[PDB]
């Protein structure tokens, strides 16, 4: 069962080395489902804002991906209303050789550079293409509403 | 296909593990390489063991873990 045994020796390793960025543990005893918190970039419109998310590891991990998804709600091109995140390598990129501290990096730098090719929400991704100063602040509001 | 067969496994080679050699960790399980542990190695140089790769290997893909690349 490498799952649990996986599971431990990453706990071990952010105890070790704690990513300023974010930080997660087991939401109990349950070992395969975890709660992140992901901090606000700086110089962003999430800036100054702690998003909580929830994460299920799978019996067969690290052999099929964890399923991370947003809990606190945010303005973002690739997030939805309830919470799922596009990300390649959550779905179709996944890799045995990915970490959980790895994936919460992956989606700080979503948050950081949003990716306008393949939108979740269309709206918000035309207002970055076409409307920047209103998609920071409707993020910053956002921010203010929910992250805080 | 995407994944591979056990034919087209067993033709990846297999390292028995010194303490000196180039590898450390298996990128897979995260721990540490021990003196005697088996290695499937990969047509990029890149190296895992054979009962945490074999199973991605076989069950899975055919793509390296690290650099995505097929194992032809
Ligand atoms: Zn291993
Ligand atoms: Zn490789």
């Amino acid at each position: 069962g490498m799952a649990l045994k996986r599971i431990h020796k990453e706990l071990n390793d952010l105890a070790r080395d704690p990513p300023a960025q974010c930080s997660a543990g087991p939401v109990g005893d349950d070992m395969f489902h975890w709660q992140a918190t992901i901090m606000g970039p700086n110089d962003s419109p999430y800036q100054g804002g702690v998003f909580f998310l929830t994460i299920h590891f799978p019996t067969d991990y690290p052999f099929k991906p964890p399923k991370v998804a947003f809990t606190t709600r945010i303005y973002h091109p690739n997030i939805n209303s309830n919470g799922s995140i596009k990300l390649d390598i959550l779905r179709s990129q996944w890799s045995p050789a990915l970490t959980i501290s790895k994936v919460l990096l992956s989606i700080c730098s979503l948050l950081c550079d949003p990716n306008p090719d393949d939108p979740l929400v269309p709206e918000i991704a035309r207002i970055y293409k076409t409307d920047r100063e209103k998609y920071n602040r409707i993020a910053r509001e956002w921010t203010q509403k929910y992250a805080m | 296909m995407n994944r591979l067969r056990k034919d087209q496994l067993k033709k990846l080679p297999v390292h028995k593990f010194k303490k000196g050699d180039e590898y450390d960790v298996c990128a897979i399980c995260l721990d540490e390489y021990e003196d005697g542990d088996k290695l499937r190695i990969l047509p990029c140089s890149h190296a895992y063991h054979c009962k945490c790769v074999d199973p991605w290997l076989t069950k899975t893909k055919k793509t390296c873990p690290v650099c995505k690349q097929k194992v032809v």
